[PDB]
């Protein structure tokens, strides 16, 4: 009903805006051809959705069809509310602060919400893109560490650890993380992981150091590299022995996943993530853009790239896995004929695929009691693709073992981790934007000391609390934090978003925007959408979230070298001294919202 | 050819003398040396 008195009295009026345009350069810098622009949005949605999210265990524990209701619930959240954003910033020529400053100042709460959201982010973005710069340092040679195990000091056989499990398992557990074998141990500083560290950092902040002049000129290559290299390695991809059998994998669903309605959970949350609204940096890109500048049609371009590039990376990936798996079945089935050659003594080249069964039971009528000591494996296809990584593997010990498998190794491993190194650019680039500008729009410091050494402290910054995941037993830490990544905090300033748009701020206000700028009055769905039926399904989702995670299931895995059967999975739950990290971690927010509108009601009313 | 009871034991290979990774970070790390006093220089030097 918009009950706030002197709505006026704040946002840049009509006359204002005309007096302002065509005046003002200072602080602002105009962006390039509106393509561009185009250009460093769409890079950054996709470098923030792919990598290290969607090939996660959300598409790996689906496995398959639960990427089918994600595309659904696109078209419910994404296209609405991302319409709703990339225009707010567009009219009031500030995002950040000034968005929820400039407008009902009693909350004022996601601003610092969104700061906090994008740190928490960039803080543990900063580990995977030092995991992988250092595993493409460890490239440009024939002879992959990940592809022998390492002798041990015996001179003629490998260390027990590497021999029960993979030479790349080795590597990445071993060599690289020296993980350790709880949370409650603490290891050595791992000098070359924090070398790592701050060598990215330092690229980081050399590839953005003036803002968005920076940000640009290196943008025209780190949002067309992978894009480049992605079509390579699918055409790479198909003409493997054993393809295409993981796409049909992919294509084929299973009605029960849809069933369990946990998978619309986390199709839901992944969308929120990977379109990255709620977040600060899309209006501040937005926010240096002509008034006139056209955005209902880029928006939907965007979308549409955005879930075409989602489609063509599952395709990829698990066609390589159909690769891997059709050759790790070949290779049992010759291991099961070459026991019973080698038990019964017949000619090498009888025993064929084709002709296997009617052998082995022609074999064991022939004799019983010298047949029952051979032990065959039971391996069979369909069952080797549905073995996934828990998590953090998908890039590092699985796709590593499948390049070892093919022609120019060094090379095509050069090519996925620098593909992976300019999407994890892209998202740092958006991360960082959207954490450092709410820093200069509020003005807590004097025009002394300018954006060239604020960059700096704030990166150091970074670089020095990020220590924490250096450390021996860190990656359970990172393990505990992605989790709540997309927590119960972004959904809540998601919710406050539009209520806030619909209910505060008028709406037919936007529309006359919509009118004055743009034009082609917007369709029925779009109001509908804006208003009801859309706001409400996040509340349901949330209250079914609520009612899941009463049946708590927190445990991390461990490596465990002290453990039989040890390549396999271990169980430990959680110990109760991370428990109140929870409390630090999450409900803050909540404290701060009501304080200032209780104070205020007190004072005046 | 294998004489079951005899093992081959003399096959250990050691190809790289010492950590290419090192030198290879070496020189990322000078080019990105380079780029921040270039960035720092223009800059500065931009009135
Ligand atoms: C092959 O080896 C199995 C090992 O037991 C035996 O098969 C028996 O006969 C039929 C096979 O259809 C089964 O119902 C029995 O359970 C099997 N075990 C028995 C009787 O102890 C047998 O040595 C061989 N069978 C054939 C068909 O060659
Ligand atoms: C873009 C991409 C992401 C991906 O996810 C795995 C992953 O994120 N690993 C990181 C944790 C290093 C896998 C593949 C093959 C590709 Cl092409
Ligand atoms: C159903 O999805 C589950 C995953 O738990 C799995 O057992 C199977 O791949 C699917 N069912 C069939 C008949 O394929």
């Amino acid at each position: 009903v918009l009950p706030n008195p002197g709505l006026d009295a704040r946002i840049p009026s009509l006359a204002e805006l005309e007096t302002i345009e065509q005046e003002e350069a200072s602080s602002r810098p105009k962006w390039d051809n509106k393509a561009q622009y185009m250009l460093t949005c769409l890079g950054f949605c996709v470098g923030l959705g792919n990598v290290w999210r969607f090939p996660y265990l959300c598409q790996s524990h689906g496995g398959g069809a639960f990427m089918i209701p994600f595309l659904i619930l696109l078209v419910l959240e994404g296209i609405p509310l991302l319409y709703l954003e990339f225009a707010i910033g567009q009219r009031l020529r500030r995002g950040s602060l000034g968005v929820w400053s400039s407008i009902h100042p009693a909350l004022k709460g996601l601003g610092l919400a969104s700061m906090l959201t994008s740190f928490m982010v960039g803080l543990y973005y900063n580990t995977i893109i030092s995991w992988i710069m250092w595993y493409l340092f460890n490239s440009f040679q024939e002879p992959l560490p990940w592809s022998d195990c390492p002798l041990n000091e015996n001179q003629t056989g490998y260390v027990d650890e590497c021999a029960r499990s993979s030479p790349v398992d080795y590597f990445w557990y071993r060599e690289t993380l020296n993980i350790s074998t709880s949370i409650s141990d603490s290891g050595s500083i791992q000098w070359w992981m924090l070398l790592c560290l701050a060598c990215a950092w330092s690229v980081l902040y050399m590839c953005t150091i003036r803002g968005i002049e920076t940000t640009g000129k290196a943008v025209y290559i780190t949002s067309t590299l992978p894009y480049v290299v992605l079509t390579i390695f699918l055409i790479r991809g198909l003409t493997l022995k054993g393809a295409t059998n993981g796409i049909v994998f992919l294509f084929t669903p299973n009605v029960t996943e849809l069933a369990q309605p946990d998978t619309w959970l986390d199709a839901g949350a992944q969308v929120f993530f990977s379109f990255s609204l709620a977040f600060g940096g899309l209006i501040s890109f937005s926010s240096y853009n002509s008034v006139h500048n056209n955005c209902e049609k880029d928006s939907v371009i965007v979308s549409i790239i955005n879930g075409f590039t989602s489609v063509y990376v599952a395709i990829v990936v698990y066609s390589v896995i159909g690769f891997r798996a059709t050759q790790r079945y070949d290779d049992c089935f010759s291991t099961n004929i070459l026991t019973l050659i080698n038990g019964f003594d017949l000619p090498e080249g009888n025993v064929t695929q084709e002709n296997f069964v009617d052998m082995q039971q022609r074999c064991n009528a022939s004799d019983p009691a010298a047949y029952a000591q051979l032990v065959f494996q039971t391996c069979d296809i369909n069952a080797f693709l549905s073995e996934a990584v828990e998590g953090t593997g998908l890039a590092f010990i699985v796709f590593t073992e499948a390049i070892t498998k093919m022609p120019l190794s060094p090379l095509w491993s050069v090519l996925f981790f620098i593909m992976l190194f300019c999407l994890g650019l892209s998202s740092m680039f958006g991360n960082m934007e959207g954490v450092v500008v709410p820093l200069q729009d509020l003005r807590v410091i004097p025009p002394k000391w300018p954006k060239e050494v604020l960059t700096g402290l704030i990166c150091l910054g970074t670089f020095l609390i990020g220590f924490i995941f250096t450390l021996n037993s860190g990656q359970y830490w990172l393990s505990l934090l992605d989790s709540y990544a997309g927590s119960i905090p972004l959904l809540i300033i998601a919710f406050c978003e539009m209520f806030s748009v619909v209910y505060v701020y008028g709406v037919d206000r936007f529309n006359k925007d919509i009118e004055f700028m743009i034009g082609h009055k917007p369709n029925i769905f779009w109001q509908v959408t804006w208003r009801v039926v859309s706001p409400l399904l996040m509340l349901i989702i949330f209250l079914f979230f609520f009612v899941v995670e009463v049946s708590q299931e927190l445990t991390y895995s461990i490596w465990d070298p002290g453990y039989e059967e040890f390549p396999k999975s271990q169980k430990i739950s959680y110990p109760n001294w991370v428990y109140v990290v929870v409390v630090i971690v999450a409900g803050v927010p909540s404290l701060t919202i009501p304080g200032y509108a209780i104070y205020k009601l007190i004072r005046n009313h | 050819l294998e004489f079951l009871g005899i093992q081959p034991t003399l096959g250990p290979p050691n190809q790289p003398p010492v950590s290419i990774w090192l030198i290879v970070f070496g020189v990322v790390m000078g080019v990105i040396v380079v780029g921040i006093v270039i960035l720092i220089f223009t800059g500065i030097r931009d009135r």
